[PDB]
RNA sequence: UCUAAGCGCGCACCCCGCCUCGCGCCCCGCCCGGCCGCGCGCCCCAGCCCCGUGCCCCGUCGCCGAGCGGCCCCCGCCCGGG
RNA sequence: CUUCGAUGUCGGCUCUUCCUACCGUCCGCGCGCACCGGCGCGGAAGCGUCGGAUUGUUCACCCGUUCAAGGGAUCGUGAGCU
RNA sequence: CGGAACGGCGUCGGCCGGUCCCGACA
């Protein structure tokens, strides 16, 4: 839900004195859960563990949202049988904004929890590139649909007491 | 904004009304009304075609516009030329004895396997039985609705069954030969 | 365990509970059905069983051994004294269920009914229908209850009283009884003929005919408070059993604890 | 409070209800043969045939009662949902008239509806719904015919009425320009907005 | 029996499928028998 | 009576204050007609609410103290706590202050 | 199914989250559960807003593919949609219930008083009326 | 292509009738009285035909009458025979 | 684990109820289903599943008939009996 | 919806290829 650029290295060695500094794109709900998963990947992919290395900066990156976007997200989700890999796209206004809608539907669909499923790429693809028909039929010019749940005006009637002297049309 | 729609072209001669989902149409043979209300479909009429779309086309929900614009079409057929469902009787020792009784209206088979009950099919309303001279030991089921048509033969062919031995050795009944768009 | 031996169980549970009847003579409940259109007719009468007789009468039932052969018949004689009609009720079908719209009764009630509506009548009051007999006696009062009756009415029964005095029973009284005037082509056709027969007695001849089916409804022989053997049929025990052998050995399994409907048990048999 | 039960869930509405009698609201329950109950008939039918089998083994008399009737249905429902051992509750059960129909003076009752416990909102298209009359026909009711012929001739009457009440509700809005524009202009204009 | 009434009514009686486990009549070209849902396996046997 | 002419808003008083365990008869919920979301139980809050005894036929004062839920009821205590026959009894909220 | 349709341009009454009761216009589409919506002279700051809680109305405005906000108040104040809407019967009510909404207690005592005055009024009315 | 919409037929099973009981209620007769209340469009939801309101004061000033509804009321034994 | 200041322990006899994992009858369907008769399978517990010789027997075994499924209820059933 | 090996053209979502305007005997 957030979107940081988390930058760590190893503590500096005799035998380095300068250690390279790793950068990673991590969205996460708050800056301790993304230094988490910043050094569960930094202990697999560069063998860092936490308490070897240490957090130069965690940069929260705000976005601006004013336009909606198809964001691809690739990403490995562990299920019961075994880990999987899944391309999903979500037409969303910012990055952090389609994360939480691929969590949403990795949760719903596939039963994957956010600490299951692993981002590899998070990257805007244009109305030519979109290769999931769910995200492609909004992308055309213009979309007339009429609206999908008109009946979920019922909100109106927890208020009424559901006392009304008619039944109200939808 | 995804919406299954299939649209046929409404027949010159037929003069066809949506109201709602109930479909009323009428050429030369006579008027046919058929409600699909059950099911959720934009009909949509206007020019001379009429489209079904289904809006949200999520499930099953696909399959139901074609369906719907069959069902109209063949309606559209009824009203014009008409159907008819040759039914032809097939007995291998005993002549079956099939008298249409009721002006038209029913239809009394006989000597079925020398059985001693006499079997009564009354048709489906709008639906007339005869015996087609030409063909010999066959019945003729003529009428606007083809499912009317289609349910009267059926009854006719359920009512002539074996009662046990092997259906594959024992072949005797009325079986629907010829089902086409024909002579009412 | 298994019962181990296959028999079925002794008696017939729809006719429980198997107590005294509570109604006072043996009561038409169903009538039967109207099909509207029939020769107008009516549909019951009250008797009183005579005896028993024997009959000679000649068979022809076809395809059987005593076609065409002579049969000794029991038969019941049951003595129908005319019944008088008494009174006109109109029974509206309402989605409760059969609704009395209203009993017009007659100009004039006849003592042997007017002494069943008291338990002794030369002690009585003797204040019955006295209004009501001043408020008809015009033909006014039964005219315009009786059009009532045709525009809601959808069943019209009438209440007829039994002769006591053309029978050798001590009754005195005489037993009111309703009859479903039946097959009329509509029921303003019911009430009308309902009205030729007000005051005027009914003959069983009218009502059933030869060769007719007819079911009677009475009430049993009482044989007083009687065993299980009796009362269900329940095989009696061998000899030696101690405490007697008339009895259900078995009036269930420890569980379920309670002692159910279904087993047989001693009282009323009649 | 009347409530006309066509085209509404039986249980949702039956928990609005029980609220309501638990609140002393005093209600009444008509027209329960058009309720509706969710699902295929055929699953709903050998559901309520399934309630009928528990029936207490030594004496049925003694033990639970199956109510064939839709308005008895009804009320059964909504004594689930209520104390009724309790005194409060048993207070409650008393309050509660269920009626299949309109049929004594609850026709001339101004009737309200339950919206959102009403079926069209509350559960899909292509969900499968029956009406607690046709499950009730089939686990006993004799009585559907004659709550349809009834039915039928209220509604004629009532077509009647209302074209007499029309023309006088006209007359009676034409004559609304008394002390009623007065309190018109002080409850809304005076920005109230009622 | 003539020939072409017989093979009219061998269409209705002998031409079919039969799941070997629902035992169901299921069409000429079938992949699964309706009421054994999906019973891959199906036959039918000549006189 | 000290309550002739109050304009009053229909309310109800729908039980003590309670946990399935424990009832806590010290305090009274209270629906008000026309609230129904805790937000609005503010414009409620303070005022002078009273219920008529059955009995006594005469009022027993109260405020309405604090809101119970998101629906909108408001917990109230009385000089008095209430009977418990009470319970389902209409509460008046006077519009005036006494 | 047949008017009113999810399109771009389309003012929506907002009936349910912060922006309840504030009309806006649905600039793009995301997908069939939600919509980019924005209210530049409304009061409605550019969000994505589910469709649940965006009730359609009959005025669509004309707009520019991506119209931005500022483009898109040129855009909305040279439409007459809105103050038709607000003309509208649907309009006529949401300034009514506009003010409904500011009653405090005092204000709501002399609303309840005047309703008695209307309810007993119209039993006068209709008792001429026989 | 028997199914997904839709439709037809369909088991000594099931449910109901018939039957056994039956709390209550009803009509009637005697009697003719008391008490209480005040309030109706219908249909449809993929036309929803213009919606997305209303009521929001059952004492809070409302209670006349009429009508449409409800409720209460009322109905002996001993003794003898079956 | 519960019961030893005691839950009467086998079988029969009697009588009730239940279960289905169905033997016959019902309804389908498949056969290496010509008929006749078998055999398999799905729904189906309404009814039937008996009379005897030997054994305390449950069981077993044989005879017979209108040809004869398997069980549960404190191994149902002893202030019911034997 | 205690529960398995196993089945499911029930419905949404993937993963990896082939045929694809060289429109998937003519």
């Amino acid at each position: 839900m957030q979107k940081y650029i988390v930058y760590g290295r190893r503590l500096p060695s005799e035998k380095f004195p300068e250690p390279e500094v790793f950068r990673m794109t991590i969205y996460a709900p708050n800056e301790i859960v993304a230094k988490s998963r910043f050094w569960y990947h930094l202990k697999s992919l560069k063998k860092i563990k936490r308490t070897h290395g240490e957090i130069l900066d965690c940069q929260h990156i705000e976005e601006n949202g004013d336009f909606v976007k198809n964001f691809g997200v690739l990403l490995r989700y562990r299920s019961r049988v075994g880990q999987h890999n899944m391309y999903r796209e979500v037409r969303e206004t910012t990055s952090a904004r389609a994360m939480d809608k691929v969590y949403s539907e990795m949760a719903g669909q596939c039963r994957a929890r956010y600490h299951d499923i692993q981002i590899i790429n998070v990257k805007e693809v244009a109305d030519e590139d979109v290769r999931r028909e769910k995200v492609a039929m909004f992308t055309q010019k213009g979309v007339r649909f009429p609206h999908p749940c008109p009946y979920v005006h019922v909100k109106r009637a927890a208020r009424t007491a559901r006392f009304q002297d008619r039944a109200p049309h939808v | 904004p995804l919406c299954s729609s299939m649209t046929i072209k409404v027949p010159t001669d037929v003069e066809c009304t949506i109201n709602k989902r109930v479909v009323t149409v009428k050429g030369k043979k006579g008027t046919l009304v058929r409600d699909f209300s059950h099911a959720p479909l934009d009909i949509t009429h206007a020019n001379d075609t009429i489209s079904v779309a289904v809006w949200f086309p999520r499930g099953k929900r696909n399959a139901l516009p074609r369906t719907i614009c069959s069902h109209i079409e063949n309606m559209f057929k009824g009203v014009t030329y008409g159907f008819e469902y040759k039914m032809r009787l097939a007995y291998a020792h005993f002549p079956i004895a099939a008298t249409v009784v009721d002006n038209n209206k029913a239809i009394e088979i006989r000597n079925f396997m020398h059985q001693i009950k006499t079997r009564r099919i009354e048709c489906l309303p709008g639906v007339t039985i005869a015996m087609s001279t030409n063909v010999k030991d066959e019945l003729i089921l003529r009428g606007i609705s083809i499912e009317d048509v289609s349910h009267t033969a059926a009854r006719i062919h359920e009512s002539l069954k074996v009662p046990n031995k092997d259906l594959r050795k024992f072949l005797d009944g009325c079986y629907v030969s010829s089902r086409g768009l024909q002579e009412q | 365990s298994h019962r181990k031996f296959s028999c079925c169980r002794k008696g017939n549970l729809g006719y429980l509970p198997r107590k005294r009847c509570t109604r006072g003579r043996g009561r038409c409940k169903t009538f039967p059905p109207d099909v509207q259109g029939a020769p107008i007719h009516l549909t019951a009468f009250l008797g009183y069983k005579a005896g028993c007789t024997h009959v000679m009468r000649f068979i022809d039932h076809r395809g059987s051994n005593l076609h065409n052969r002579q049969a000794i018949d029991q038969a019941t004689i049951i003595d129908a004294p005319p019944m008088i009609c008494t009174a006109i009720i109109g029974y509206a079908k309402t989605p409760k269920g059969l609704r009395a719209v209203t009993t017009v009764w007659a100009a004039h009630i006849a003592e042997p009914a007017m002494r069943r509506f008291y338990r002794n009548y030369f002690h009585a009051e003797k204040t019955a229908f006295s209004t009501y007999m001043k408020k008809a006696a015009d033909g006014t009062y039964i005219k315009e209850q009786l059009g009532r009756l045709k525009q809601h009415a959808d069943v019209i029964r009438i209440v007829a009283h039994t002769q006591p005095a053309l029978t050798p029973l001590k009754q005195k009284k005489a037993d009111i009884m309703e009859i479903q005037v039946n097959g009329g082509a509509n029921v303003a056709e019911k009430v009308d003929y309902a009205y030729a027969l007000m005051e005027k007695p009914i003959s069983i001849k009218d009502v059933f005919s030869v060769g007719a089916q007819i079911d009677t409804i009475s009430i049993t022989r009482g044989r007083g408070f009687e065993g299980v053997v009796t009362r269900w049929g329940v095989t009696r025990l061998p000899r030696k059993t101690r405490r007697g052998n008339r009895k259900v050995a078995c009036i269930g399994a420890w569980h379920p604890a309670n002692v159910q409907y279904t087993v047989a048990r001693a009282g009323q048999m009649g | 409070i009347v409530i006309d039960c066509k085209g509404h869930i039986l249980g949702r509405l039956s928990a609005i209800v029980a609220k309501e009698l638990l609140h002393g609201h005093e209600v009444a329950l008509v027209r329960c043969e058009k309720a509706i109950i969710s699902g295929a008939f055929r699953d709903v039918k050998a559901h309520y045939l399934k309630k009928m089998h528990k029936r207490t083994n030594f004496n049925h008399l003694r033990g639970p009662f199956h109510f064939r009737a839709p308005a008895e249905i009804v009320r059964r429902t909504i004594r689930g949902m209520i104390p009724y051992k309790t005194v409060r509750g048993s207070d409650a059960m008393s309050r509660l008239r269920v009626y299949d129909g309109i049929p004594p003076c609850c026709a001339r009752y101004k009737r309200v509806v339950c919206p959102s416990a009403m079926a069209y909102l509350c559960l899909r298209p292509e969900r499968r719904r029956c009406e607690v009359g046709r499950v009730a026909h089939e686990i006993g009711w004799q009585h559907a015919a004659d709550v349809e012929r009834y039915e039928k001739r209220r509604l004629e009457e009532c077509d009647k009425w209302y074209q007499d009440k029309i023309q006088i509700d006209k007359k009676i809005a034409e004559a609304a320009e008394k002390d009623a524009e007065l309190q018109r202009i002080n409850a809304e204009l005076a920005k109230y907005g009622y | 029996m003539e020939p072409t009434l017989i093979n009219l009514a061998r269409e209705y009686n002998q031409n079919m499928m039969i799941c070997r486990h629902c035992y169901a009549r299921n069409p000429l070209r079938a992949t699964n028998c309706r009421r054994c849902r999906g019973t891959n396996l199906r036959k039918k046997k000549l006189s | 009576e000290e309550i002739k002419g109050k304009t009053f808003l229909p309310a109800i008083f729908v039980g003590y204050q309670r946990s399935r365990a424990k009832q806590r008869e010290n305090v009274a919920l209270v629906k008000v007609s026309g609230i129904y979301t805790r937000a609005e139980t503010d414009k409620v809050l303070g005022r002078l609410i009273a219920i008529i005894h059955s009995k006594s036929g005469k009022p027993i004062f109260g405020k309405i103290c604090r809101p119970h839920g998101n629906s909108g009821m408001v917990r109230a205590r009385f000089y008095t706590n209430l009977p418990g026959q009470l319970m389902g009894h209409k509460v008046r909220v006077f519009y005036d202050n006494i | 199914s047949y008017h009113r349709f999810v399109e771009a341009g389309r003012l929506v009454y907002l009936g349910d989250g912060p922006d309840k009761g504030k009309l806006a216009v649905i600039v793009d589409i995301l997908s069939t559960a939600a919509v980019l919506i924005d209210g530049p002279t409304t009061g409605v700051k550019r969000q994505v807003v589910s469709l649940r809680w965006a009730m359609l109305t009959d005025q669509v405005i004309n707009i520019s593919e991506k119209p931005t906000t500022e483009q898109l108040k040129k855009e909305i104040e040279a439409s007459p949609a809105i103050d038709t809407f607000m003309n509208s019967v649907w309009g006529k009510k949401i300034q009514q219930q506009r003010l409904r909404a500011k009653a405090t207690f005092e204000d709501m005592g002399k609303i309840a008083k005047l309703r008695r005055e209307r309810k007993m009024a119209m039993k006068r009315i209709a008792m001429s009326i026989k």
